This record gives C-alpha cells, structure tokens and sequence, in this order.
C-alpha cells in the first residue's frame, strides 16, 4: 500500500448533459436493462424498410387541390394562385373554432425546420379523356409582394418563366419550380405563435388558361385538375426549430376568479393567525401556513365585492359546499379566502369590511364560519371559477 | 470560525482514525505485559 | 460473497458508521431480522475495534455500497429458514452480523 | 512545481449505479475485506455442481398430477383437462385463509420472468401391471377461449394434434407438447396482484379414455396416473418481472381508527400550545412540535365521537393508563389527541366540542388531564387500534 | 481554442476510501511533507530485524505454567490438564477489582484474529539432576465437553493419542499437539465482551503420573517443571476481528443522577421561556435555547423528588455553589434544572410542583433563585451525581 | 449516438490541494493570464545569478563579534565565550522595549529550520601591524551544561580539541569547528514563542590568551579582534518550522473591558427585544437581532459597576457621543449594552439593577436612553476601551 501523493484534478461540475446535441456524442445513461453491452435487435423481417430521413419524406406527392376548368371559362382565366412554398394549405369546412387543414408531405416535414431552399415539384394531372382538348399555362413569377398578387393576367405571366401545356393524349406532367432569392435558404411560412414572425412566399405560382377548353358533344364540359407537390431533388431544410404545426388528437384550446395558481384544491380548515383558530379560512395544505392566496379584486370607492361560485358541485365542503366567500388581507402579505354560510352573510361581511372594518372586530367575527363547521373538510374539484358579485356601498 | 457561529460547534463529535502507513517497522522484539480478558468485565445490571 | 446497498435518510447530516461483526452465531429463525439496539449490556451496541468497517459521509452522499465477503470456517452455510440445533450450526448460517450507527 | 493550466473536465453527477445490470459492467464497491485483490475461493471439494442455469432448472420433471382412471370409466370420459403453460396448480386442502399450491420447478422458474415460449414435455406414469390392458388420447387442441374450454369431447380432440397410447407392457411415455402461438413469446398466466393483467393458457391439453380399462380377475379394477412437467428442450425464458408466487415461510396476510402512520409510539406529555403546558397530550418525540397526528373521524351533525382503546395494555401509561381521548383540531393544522382519565370525562369533553365549545373554554381545560400525571410518560405499544365511540348529542 | 463537445463522464461520489482495506491499493493522501516523491527511510544501521509476521511472533515459547512434580504423587495423580488452545491463562494473584492475565505470544497473536488451526508445540522442561529418575505421559485426547473434563484418569488417555517421557539424563522434551476438528479453522475461545460467543477448545491436553518420582537421598524430593507454548510450524489464524485482550497500561473500568448526556458542564443563567429571564436555570450554552435537559425522576403518587448534589465542589457557582435543585418539565418538550438557595428551599418547591402547582404560580417563583444571583456565572465540574432526596407528599 | 452503459467512477472529494507540497506535483489554477502555455521569462540581461540555495546562504561570512585584547590582560584571561551552534546573538543598545538583534546568514536560514548539523567557521581577522606579537587559544569542548559554563580556564580547554595560533605577519585564520553529539542532527537553540522548546548549544567555544601581547612602544596597546560566522562545507539544514525570528519592520507588539470580539464598531440602536424597541442599546449591525454581546464584569456582593469609555472621540454617536453604559443579560443569553446620557444616569441605573431590579421596571426603563436620541446612528471607532468603574452598593 504505497501512498498516492501527487496532485490531483480540478474540474467544473454542471447538472445535466447535452440536452439538445444528438448524433456525434456517446450519452451516458442509467439503462434499465440486465445486460450492459445488450441492445434491441430486428431479427430478421421485422427489418426497418423506411429510413427516417427528410429527403425520402419530402419526395412523396401530396393531393393538395382540386381545380374545376370548365368550358365556359374564357381564355386568360384564373384556375389557381399559389405560394412557391412548402405551406400550401388546403382549409376543411369544419365546424370547430380552430380550423384544421390538409399539407403536402414536404409541408408538414418543412414546419419542424426553420429554413428551407430548392426546387418544388407540382404534379398537375388533368383528369380528361382522349377527346378533351385544351391549353393551359403553368407561370412563375419570381417575388411578388401582396399589392402584386393582384394586376394579374396570363400576358405578364409571359414576362418571367412559364410552361405552355397541351392536352390531347397525355393528361399529366409535372412542372418543376426554380427557386429564385436573394436568400440562399428562406424563412419559414409561420412562427410558433409568435405573429411578428410571418413571411410570404419567395415567389408565386399562376396558372391560366392560353386556350379554352373545346369538348366533344359526347363528353363532359368540366374538367377536373389534381395538383400534387412533393419537394424536388433539390430540396432541403436545415434548422430545426419550434414546428408551426400540431396535431388534432386533441383539438381543444383554452382561452385564458380562482385562487393564485397552485393554491388549489383547497378545503376550509383552521389557522392560528385567523381568529385564533376558531374560524374557518381556506388551505391549500394541512402543514404551518399552508393558506390559500387570492387575486385582489379591482374595487372603487363606493362599492363592495364578495364571491359566490359558479358550479356549487365543484366547492370545497365542510358541513355544506362553501359556495360563497369574502377575500381580504391576511396581514400576513396575501389575501384569504373566507367562506361564509350564504350570499347574504358573504354580503354582509364585505358591507363591514369595505366599509372600514377590520376581521379582528366582533361584528366580522360573527360573520364568519365557526371551526365546529369544518366537518371532513373536503376540498374543491380542482381551482374553480367564482363569479365576483358587485355592488353599490 | 467566529463567536457567533462557534455556538453551533460546542458539544459536537470529532473522531480520529489512523492507520500504521508504510515503510514503517518495529525493531526490537519485547514479550508483551499482562493482558486482561474482555469478556470478564461486569455488566451494567439493572 | 455477498452485496449490499443502504440508503439512509436525507434531512440527516450525521456521519454513519457501517462494521461487519463475522462473529455472532444466528440462534434460531426467531431474532434473524433487523434489530432496533435499544440498550447496550454487552460489547454488541459498542463500536468495536478490529472489525471491517467504513465510514460513510452523509453530506457527500447518503449511500453506501458496501461487499460482504465469505468469512465462515465451513464448507458451505445453510440455505433455508434455519432451525437451530447445535451450537456450531448456528455459525453457519449468515456470513456475518453488521450493524450500522450514527454519530 | 509545474503549473498545470489546461482546461477540465466538465461531468454530470448521479448519486447511485447501476441498480438493475447485472451482466457486463464492473461495479465499484467499498469491500469489507482486508486485501483488495481477493476473492472467494472454492479448494477443492466444496466446489460448484449445479449452476444456476435456468435451462437446468425447467429440465426437471415435476409431480404436479395424480389422476385415477377406473374400470368403469366409458369410452371417451375425461381424465384431466389442464393448461399448456408452466404455470400448473396442485391445490393442498389447508385451513388457512390463503391456500398454497404445488408447482413444477418449471413452473416456479417461470414464474419471476414476464414471457416464456417453447415445448413442455409432460410424463405420464401409467402404475399398472403387465396384465392391465387399455388405451387413452393425450391430445392438444390450439387455443381455445373459456367458453370453449366446454364442448369438448374425444371426437373434437382428434381433429386437433394428437397421440395414442396403447397399454400393455410398457407403462410410462412422455408426450411432447406443441407451442402454437400468434407471438413468439407468451405473457405469463398471473400478475404481481394486478388481476387486470391475467392471461390464460396458448392452448389446452386433453386426456380422455379411447379403450377402456379391461382388468383380469387377479389385478385391481382402478389405475393411478403420475402427470409430471418439465419445460422441454425448446423451452426458454426471457423478461425478469416481479414473480407471481410468495413463500410459505411467512404464510400471515394483514387485511388493511389509529395515530397517522409515523405518529407512533406516542406517550401524554405537554405541548406549549395546548393549554399553556397545563394539560396532557400525546407526543410522538420530545422535540420541538413532535406532537402526535390523527384522522379526522367522519360525524355528522347530531353526533359525537370519543376514543376508546381496545386492549389497554397496549396504552401510552402516565399515572394510569390512557385508554381513553377526544381527538379535535390544534389550530396547527392538524389534529391532536387529548388523554381523560376515562370514558365519562371523554363523553363529556366530546359533548363541549362538537356541542360548539372551544380548548380554550375552562369547561374544556378542566376536562383535560393536568401535566402533574405526565408520571414516567410511557409510550404506546406501537399504534394500536382504538374503538370509535358514537352517541347521538 | 477549440471547443470540446463530447459528453462527459457520469459518477457515484462517496466521501471516504477504504477504511478497512490495506494491502493492494493506493491510498492516497495529503502527505504533511514538502516532496511529493519522498518516503521514509531506513541507513543503514537503523534497518529492520523483526518483520512484522504472525507466523515469527507465534515461533516464540512463552512460558505459561510450572507444576510441582513431588515424591508422594501416586502413580497416576493429575499434575496438570489444559486446553489445546493457544489461549491458556495463567491468573496473577493481584488485588484489582479486574485480574490482570499472563499468555503465551501465540495466544497474544491469536486474541486478535477469529480463527485459528495448526498444530502447538509444548515444551516441558523438567528441571532435575540427572539422579532424579521417573516417567510421565503427555496425553492428547480429541474433543471433550464440560462433563467430560472430568471422569479421566491415565488410563483412558492411554486410548487416545500419547506420548511416554522417561527422565534419565535428558531434561527436556516437546510435544507436538495434533489438529483434531470437524472444522478447517476454529473459533476463538474468547469474544469481544459478547458472551453469547464463547467456546471452548477442540480438544484436551493432560499430563498424568505412569512411574512415579524415585530420588536419591542426597537430592529434593519436588521438581519444578515448566511447560511454554508456541504455535507450531503448522499453526495460522485468518479473520482479523476485535481483539479478545487488552493492555494493562490503565487498568480502570467504569460500571455503568445527572444531566442527560451532553448538556453538561451547564451554569444557572436565564433564559426567556423560564419566567421571562428573570429566574436561574441551569444552561449548557449562552446561545439560543441551549438549556440543560434532565432525566425523569421514577416518583409514585404519594411522594416527591429534588436533587442534592454529593460533592459541592464540583457544583456550578454563581454567589454561591447551587448544591440543590427541583427539575420539572420546561413546557418545550424537556425537563429543566432549576437551583434553589439549600434543601429547605429545594423541598419547599417540590411540595408545591409534585403537589399539583405550576412554575407560572407566584408560590412556585417566589422559590426560584432571583437573576441577579448569577454572578460569574461559573460552569459544573464535568456532569456531576447527584443524590435523588425523596420524601413522602 | 450509442449508449454508454457501463460503470462509472466512485471517488472521494476533498476541497483543496497540497497546502505544503511543494517539490515534484504539478498544481493546476486558474491562471490569470491570457496564454494556457505561457510562463515568465528572464531575456537576457535580466537572469539569476544568485540561486536559491541554503548552502549558498551559509557560506558567506557575518560579523557577529568584536573583542578588544589589551596589553595588560593577563596570562589565560578570557576573550569570548560563545555557542557552537549557528544561533549567535549580537544585541543592539536600543531603547524598544523588544531588543533587536544581528545574526550570521547562517543563524538566519537555520532559524526558519528545526534541525541543524555539519561543521562551523569561525574567521578571526586580528586587526594587528607586523609589530604586535602574541599568542591565543581558539579551542573547543564537547558538551557542556550551564553549570559547566563555568568552572573554565585555558588549561582544561586543554584537553579537549584546541588551536593555538601565533600573530607575528599573518594576522587572520579560520577556526573549523567540529560537530560532536550524541544526535546526527541537532534541534535548534529558539522556538516559535514555546518557551518548553529551549534547548543549548550541543557543545561550547572559547577563546583564551595563551601568550599575552607583547607591542613595541610606537603602536598601539589594545588590538580589536573580529569573528565571523558561517556555516562550513559540511552544514546542512532539514526540517522547516515555524522561523524563531522576525522582521524590524514592523517592531510593534501588543500585549493582551470592551465587547465581545467580532461585536465591534456598535452604534446605539434600537431592539424590539429592549424595551419594545422604545431605548437604545448597542448594536454591531443593522439585521435581525445583530445585537454586541459585552463580557460579564466580575462583581461581589456589595458592590455596582458601570463602564465610562477612556476615550470619547471613540465613542458611538447619537445626539451625543455615548461615553457611559450599563451592561446587563439580555434574557436571550448573553449581556447587552445599555447607553445612558452621563455617568450619573449609569450610576442610578447600575444601582437599581445591582440592587434588585429588572430592565422592565419603570424606574430602569425611565433611565434608558430613548429611541429619538439615535440621531445618525454612528458606529464606535473599532472596539474602544472602557473603564470599569466600580462603587459600594
């Protein structure tokens, strides 16, 4: 046993590894496995065949609309507008506050990431037979802000880079969209709720009609126009970011009285610094000072408020449901909750206490709820709301 | 420490412990003394 | 051998002493538990002298992980609810007797 | 002295290793030991005979069935229906509240581990002469559901795999059993006391009569059958969960008004916060507030409650005794429990406080027990029950 | 200067190395020298002789008995029987309350370690001339209990393994002692004060009378012979455990009223929660709430208690030395020491406590000693006895 | 990114490097430099020429003696007798009340070490012309006590080890002194202010007339003789210690009523426990109960004191300096500092408390300082001096 002498090291200690690094790194773990060297396996056909990987997602049309030419329309007419984008939507007629819409592929993976360039790849099948004939333009215009969206027709389209497409045997082709900027990459369509953060398009999509559509008297006088995009094998998406999209597995959103945050559920018991425990207060907790804390109520002179509560079910119960109450300073730096045994009480509590009176006085001590009263001392569903019930003073 | 946080210390426990280290050795042999037995000692009856 | 893992509570500072005593004889399945020392007639609450123990520091970490190792004279030990018939079985049972105390 | 100027290293601390992995790390101890290069021997005699091997253990065949088979038994009664799985039942006929069973080694080995999946090969022991002459199915019918674990004869058993045996001088075969399974492995039949986890059998296996038994004249008309298990050649083993079975070395099951868990043992002694010191109440430590705790006691308006110890001898003990109490809240936040000298003082205390009085009311401090019969202030034989004593008030 | 972003490393810290391992580790440590490569050392002529080795310290005799060997001894008397252990005891006839012990190295060496075998080697020297003529056996007989210690003559050794000395001209002789167990090692005969661990040796040593003493007229008719001990060249022990033996360099044991360990030395000072501060009682610290904690007095209904202490110099002392003193629960969870001027005093304030007052009464303060009493506020001698003054109430 | 499954390290921490190490580790810091690999230089001009070396700092000569040898100084008269040891004092005839002293190098660079050995050098330069003639004994005898210091003359300095030196031309040499103990080493003649550590030189040096001087009538009669000092080649140093010695720069010593140390500056403030903050009383800060603790002034029966501060321009401002206070226990467990307006106030209150009374009576509470009388509230300058003035009571 000889003695180690020599100096030893002198390092930083932080809490937690790299919570955001992931592919160069070996992360050390508490593996809750038996074998330390043991890994999962795929034996032998329940092989992975689809590789997570961002260019086999975005390379996989998506149906993002439907377009009606008629015979009717004249030459030049407006079939479709769109944004040279990924964030091509396609809205549902639902009947939902929030409105939920369809995304190509390329849309869906280009929301996760922040910045996205390359060529797009629209896919225009034009559902006819072999008698249908017509022509059609599938233009491009490089940027275009949105008081240029407007004074639009199929002879500036002519201006910038178009395709002229004829129909007559063959009913699809695909028109593949160059990408045009002063930006080598290109910000995103949306932000994470955060609306000074919104971009338009780098440039936009037109499609006109150069020939009307000429239908035998046999067939139909509509036409049906799918257009598909899948990102090109060009595109490319590179910082990850908050995604401007989300799920509808729960498609429930919640607008912004109650007590302070975290000081629910609570029951009505005692404490020794309200009328020296002879009167019940609302807790958040059984153990020292574990005291409900309320918002204070925007009062004027000249009136009172008290609280009675929405849904009587929810209330925290003693003897009864304590559904209704008076808030008012502890002395201690926060505002308590007092229930009282009717609104008429609650009432008559807050006529002394907005009047100048103080919770020490005999007149509020009688007003109160006696501790016999405290019974189970259930607590409330959860931080229920209360109606502030107002009142001239 | 100071008079105030001394207070804190009074009537607490220190050990110490110690081994032989090395390079240590015992140079001349002496018989040892008259030992006692332990478990001969009196117990604290009640 | 054998392997143990004693985590202690948190709010406790004190430094903790762990000893493995291989001497004492298991009398009988009765008694072959935890034991609360609650008075100290003979040398068995004292921390003795010439056993192995360690120290364990509550302040750095409220854990120790200690190994227990084979110090019995015997063959083998037995290896079921132990039913005492001799003197000398009773040394054969567990490998030895620790005991843990706070300073 | 060099000055070493470099940057360090810049960890992450856990407070405990590895608590679950067994295998393929080297775990580092503080060894009780004197030399840190030793290990345990085995010279030379006292060496290993058995490993620990699962595969060794599920290779022994274990009794787990006897079966009488008559010589008036018809052509085609059943002998025993049971489950293909390890898990086989022996029931002893015992008194005790919780019955305890016979398993095969197979059975108990599989029992600490979740999926088990293989052949079992189940050993009949026919104990006849070579002068018994008769024929039986030991069959297997794939999976069957409990309404279909009826309707079943011998008929039904033969479009299913199946084997038959003949009886005349060889009185012993081992009947390998098929895994039939839509999944590799199959989830044991029973939970670590979570009955919504219960599963029954892959499949069933049958024994019914094909030929009946004809004895001579000389031999007995009843045969006895020895059904014995063990996981074959096949059988394996693999996620380790808590097991399903207990030992019978501790066969006492405890079946859940007392202090709240930890408040005990407590003795009577004096609190500065209850009657100034005054009065007795029970403690569970002599240190600051260590005041024992105890369950609000559910009452409706129009009745009381008191305290009545079932054993005495299991008493906190001061001057005498205190079998009886009034438990009633602190004004701390939770509930204390206040010593009589007996049932009638109790009643009465009881009657003051949910009649509406207070502790601090000298009717109350004069039905306490005064701090001069704190005497040796003994602590309660752990937390023993009390009896709640209702009357109307 | 790159950044380093790899993960790092993922602990267990312990606060202290091995306490009991001490061969082939490297401890290390804050070496007290100035070079951190330097050790001890040993030129030249001050360099060990005697390594440090248990197999050295038990090659050594010592001698342990001396028997009267005289003419009348019958053929066949006792003249000494002993343990095959190397704990033999050989008792000096001191006036100590604790007998102090002479033992062989061996035995010495052997007291620290658990278990020991081999085989020990007694030498007998036998001083006589070489006129003096006789003949004994040094016998061995395997295990013996208690009850067979007796019921033993020179016969029944005869059975057993024996050696037969004659004394002509050679004085002196060794028997090797045979190793005879049902065990490889064998347990100490003595415990580290646990009495439950006493057991007794493998095997009993004997030395009986076969011809008996024949000298001549000229020489003595009594012979001295001493026997020494030394583990032979087969002899080892293993288990290092607590040492059996102890020194006699301070031979003072302490068998088993005062303050509660720790809260003393204490001085009569005052303290806010003991009427207001205006009252000596006695303290262990100046800082807050560091008062002296006193055991329960055992008092019956019928009498009372207070404390005078036996020797007044060892009293704490303000004007005067506080030789008495009731103790009464403080309220807070704890028993307090309160001096009182003499005895009169001391009984006067027991009457009154154990005959139902309390320390708030005016009778009960009017018997305190007054604040103004502290003077110099000196402490106790130690924790020093006092007398507990019972009187009937 | 691949799991790192296996086990990790398990040290044990400490929190601060080798405080004395300081040879052959290599201790890391944070440097506060701008280049990790960037150490000091010394281009070119500016290097070492004198080493660290402590065998370069005892081989140069000190001037310790001067010692006039007259004409008529007789036949064995004694010049000098000194200590062979390194420790050889000159005393400076200062007035300080701590005497200043020269030494050798040699006994400076030994005064920082515990142990000294090897040979001495005493140079005598014997300041003579080539016309004084005459004859003396630098001799040297192994060790002597003190009360072997005397009993000396130049014919038992003859036995031992001895030079004689003739001064006819050459009139300077060099005494070698031999190292003769019991010891290798030898522990030195001062320690760090323990006077139990004192220990003598390890043997003695003389310096006698063997020949009286014989001038010529043209020169001078009397002949300064100087001795210097340095360790020989053969000195050397071990152990460092605490240094026997101190710097002149600094020549201030301090030896050994005012506050508690620490409890200093105080100003007068205000304390809810005094007085329900309506007095002054002296407060070292301005947070919860930073109150200045003041010692217990030892008084007899019969007797007040009150303290009157020596100088008031360090006094504590409020109105007026605060130059008289009563101390008295606080009743929280230690004495405060009570102001008052002068000496007699203090007096009158002194005599109330000594006399019986408590700091809530109102004939103290009428002698305090009150609360308006804080002003600005300045601190004491440091921890001033009071007196204690004592009176009959």
């Amino acid at each position: 046993n000889p003695s180690y002498q020599q100096s030893p090291r002198h390092f930083v200690p932080t809490g937690m590894h790299s919570l955001a690094l992931g592919t160069n790194l070996v992360e050390p773990l508490h593996a809750l496995r038996l074998d330390a060297a043991g890994t999962t396996q795929h034996p032998v056909g329940c092989a992975p065949d689809e590789d997570m990987t961002v260019s086999s997602i975005a390379s996989r049309y998506g149906l993002i609309r439907r377009v009606q030419w008629k015979k009717d329309h004249a030459k030049g007419s407006l079939l479709l507008q769109l944004d040279a984008d990924p964030f091509v939507e396609q809205r549902i007629e639902g009947t939902n506050p929030i409105s939920l819409y369809w995304f190509a592929p390329v849309g869906v993976v280009s929301s996760m990431f922040m910045q996205w360039r390359g060529s797009l790849e629209y896919r225009f099948d034009i559902i006819a037979s072999q008698f249908h004939t017509g022509r059609l333009i599938v233009g491009y215009v490089p940027g275009l802000t949105a008081s240029l969206q407007l004074q639009m027709d199929y002879m500036k389209l002519k201006s910038s880079s178009y395709v002229v497409f004829d129909l007559q045997e063959s009913n699809s082709f695909t028109f593949e969209v160059p990408y045009v900027s002063y930006r080598p990459w290109w910000v995103r369509k949306y932000g994470g709720n955060y609306l000074p953060s919104s971009t338009d398009a780098p440039s936009t999509l037109f499609m006109y009609v150069q020939v009307p559509l000429i239908p035998m008297e046999a067939v139909s006088d509509t036409i049906d126009i799918n257009v598909y995009v899948r990102g090109g094998s060009s595109f490319e998406v590179c910082v990850p970011v908050q995604p401007s999209l989300g799920l509808n597995w729960n498609t429930d959103f919640i607008l912004r009285y109650r007590a302070k945050t975290g000081y629910a559920p609570y029951y009505a018991g005692v404490w020794h610094s309200f009328n020296n425990s002879n009167s019940l207060v609302f807790r958040w907790g059984s153990a020292s000072d574990q005291i409900a804390q309320w918002p204070t109520i925007s009062v004027p002179r000249g009136e009172l408020a008290f609280l009675r509560i929405k849904d009587g079910k929810q209330a925290a119960v003693g003897t009864q449901p304590w559904r209704t109450m008076v808030v008012w300073p502890s002395g201690h730096g926060y505002n308590i909750g007092i229930p009282t045994y009717n609104a008429e009480r609650a009432r008559q509590l807050a006529q002394h206490l907005y009047g100048g009176g103080s919770l020490t006085d005999e007149k509020a001590k009688q007003l109160f709820v006696p501790a016999n009263q405290q019974g189970p001392g259930k607590v409330s569903n959860g931080n229920p709301v209360w109606e502030v019930m107002r009142a001239p003073l | 420490a100071t008079s105030d946080d001394i207070a804190s210390i009074v009537n607490k426990p220190v050990t110490i412990y110690y081994s032989i280290g090395d390079g240590m050795q015992f140079s001349q042999w002496v018989g040892y003394q008259p030992m006692m037995i332990l478990d001969q000692l009196p117990a604290p009856v009640v | 051998d054998l392997r143990y893992k004693i985590v202690f509570p948190s709010n406790v500072n004190s430094n903790i002493w762990v000893q493995h005593r291989p001497d004492r004889r298991l009398e009988g399945w009765s008694a072959a538990k935890i034991v609360n020392c609650d008075a100290v007639s003979t040398g068995q609450g004292v921390y003795n002298h010439g056993y192995a123990s360690h120290i364990q520091i509550t302040r750095v970490n409220n854990v120790i992980e200690l190994e227990v190792p084979f110090y019995n004279a015997t063959c083998y030990n037995y290896l079921q609810a132990f039913n005492a018939s001799s003197a000398a079985s009773s040394y054969a049972v567990s490998l030895g007797e620790i005991s843990v105390g706070f300073q």
